[PDB]
């Protein structure tokens, strides 16, 4: 069974977590990324938050007729677009090629999601990454997950934006 | 709105019948979808994941391993299914807070009453091949409920 | 008007009590009159043929081998009883559409619910001994039931 | 006034849950008290002799043996449990009458409904300790009940 780089950053509020998939997004290792939410609504605006910041994000819904559903889905497979964002619902019938990057915007509860979700990347080989954000509220959950799964997710910091509050309990 | 009696009268044997181990505890009567399945034991994380994404037209079927020590749906759990307009769920399990579940525009068929809720770990697979009451149901395949019984086929019905 | 308490406490030993195994499922809680018994097993061919038949005052008590694989009643099936004036039914067996029967003017006690029907050829026996729930069945013996159990005597009681 | 479920919720493993094996046959939904044991089979004379006494507060709390063949709790002895402001009863046995308890404003936690009533020679032992479903009970200890199910505790909730 398959094998994935997974790491994850912790946040300290809504906005810090969307700079750092902001920053995340613009590297160069990006390539074909899909972005998981968990709210309904927040599809609708991380989708504009993402490209003020100077990235064409293409945003998929669970209610969306699947017209809509294919158009936006073209676009992603075509240069035009290199990140989709969705929820676990919006997605659940599609095969998307040639996935490098999958992102937990929010945590899953089960690792049962969490396992889907990266599933996404790839296997064309070549070895896909799977980056979760964390909010405090999400911490329990990351590691929930994390003992769901073989083993936890190792931390990460970008130098430049950096967590200016403490880790969590326990 | 369904009427299992009359669909086995028509489809016979296109059908595949529950045996009658189950209850309804939900405000709706009768009710029927896609089914999503879950295999899990005494723990609801998942199901949270499941239910908080939009279920008009689905079912949610839980291989909860028969358990009646611990509760898979409480009202919670419930008013979340029905907030996102899941049609029922159909719980290999016990159910909990029955006279709030009652209450609800929501299907639900399950063993038992017990007031221990779930842990929340997570733990569980989904999407997966299961069974209970004879038969087994797999995700896509189509769920019919009553309150004389419940049935499943491979593809939609009328 | 019949309480099945009130009546063990007044003739004791001289009624017989039937096994807790039963339900009402049809329009009447009470109910009670002179029995014709009925041997048969996943068919009611020969249902359809005495409850065609006018049963004011009788109650039609059918072994139907415990099975809960298969209703022996329907709607249209007790629709039929109803037309013709009879006091209730009692199945060991299953029942079907218990949301038609609850509205029917008839007595209905089964074992549970299951959406298949019997089949229709006929294969079975009336008028003949038949045992279950602890206790002995001929035709002429006298039957009496509500929500609280069933109780049966070879005479008339009141 | 009382609901199980959030109870275990908030005291987790300060309590004890009883099997899944009852069912209301009173007019209360939902009661709890602290508890008198009493242990007896077939034979209610101990009954009388304590639902005499007034319980407010109070909760009579059944090893009836389990026995389904002979019921302990009628009408009549219900009308004296209200009368002295009973806050509810537990039987592990059968009750009586099920269409006049409902009516009655008591709790009636029972396993079953069977017509013939109890002996009321007195045979029996009240304040001890007993058992069943699982859980085991003192006097004194403190019982809740909906239609969840019923939970115990040694000190009381709230």
């Amino acid at each position: 069974r398959k094998k994935i780089h997974q790491w994850y950053y912790r946040a300290d509020d809504l906005e810090h977590k969307t700079a750092l998939l902001v920053h995340l997004l613009k590297q160069p290792e990006a390539t074909r990324s899909i972005v998981f939410v968990r709210k309904r609504e927040r599809v609708h605006e991380l989708a504009n938050w993402l490209r003020e910041a100077g990235i064409n994000n293409c945003y998929l819904e669970g209610e969306m007729v699947q017209g809509k559903r294919n158009e936006a889905i073209k676009r992603l497979t075509e240069g035009r677009v290199n990140v989709l964002v969705a929820t676990d619902v919006a997605a659940r019938g599609i095969d998307i090629p040639d996935v490098s990057h999958v992102f937990n915007f929010d945590m899953p509860r089960s690792g049962d999601t969490y396992l889907h979700r990266i599933g996404r990347t790839a296997r064309a080989g070549r070895k896909g990454t799977a980056i979760s954000l964390v909010e405090a509220h999400d911490h329990l959950l990351l590691g929930k997950v994390g003992r769901y799964i073989e083993e936890p997710i190792k931390a990460r910091v970008i130098d430049e934006l950096r967590p200016k509050t403490r880790a969590p309990s326990e | 709105k369904y009427d299992t009696s009359e669909l086995c009268d028509i489809y016979q044997e296109d059908v595949n019948v529950v045996e009658p181990l189950f209850s309804n505890f939900g405000g709706r009567a009768s009710f029927g979808g896609q089914i999503i399945t879950v295999k899990c034991f005494e723990d609801n994380g998942l199901l949270y994941d499941l239910l908080e994404q939009n279920g008009r037209g689905r079912v949610l079927v839980v291989d909860g391993g028969g358990s009646v020590r611990r509760a898979l749906v409480d009202a919670e759990l419930a008013r979340l299914a029905v907030q996102n307009e899941w049609e029922g769920l159909v719980i290999y399990g016990a159910v909990r807070q029955v006279d709030d579940l009652e209450e609800l525009d929501i299907g639900i068929q399950a063993m038992a009453a017990i007031p221990v809720g779930a842990a929340g770990e997570g733990i569980g697979e989904s999407d997966v091949r299961v069974n209970f009451g004879g038969v087994t149901f797999f995700s896509g395949d189509h769920l019919y409920a009553d309150n004389t019984g419940i049935i499943l086929s491979e593809d939609p019905l009328d």
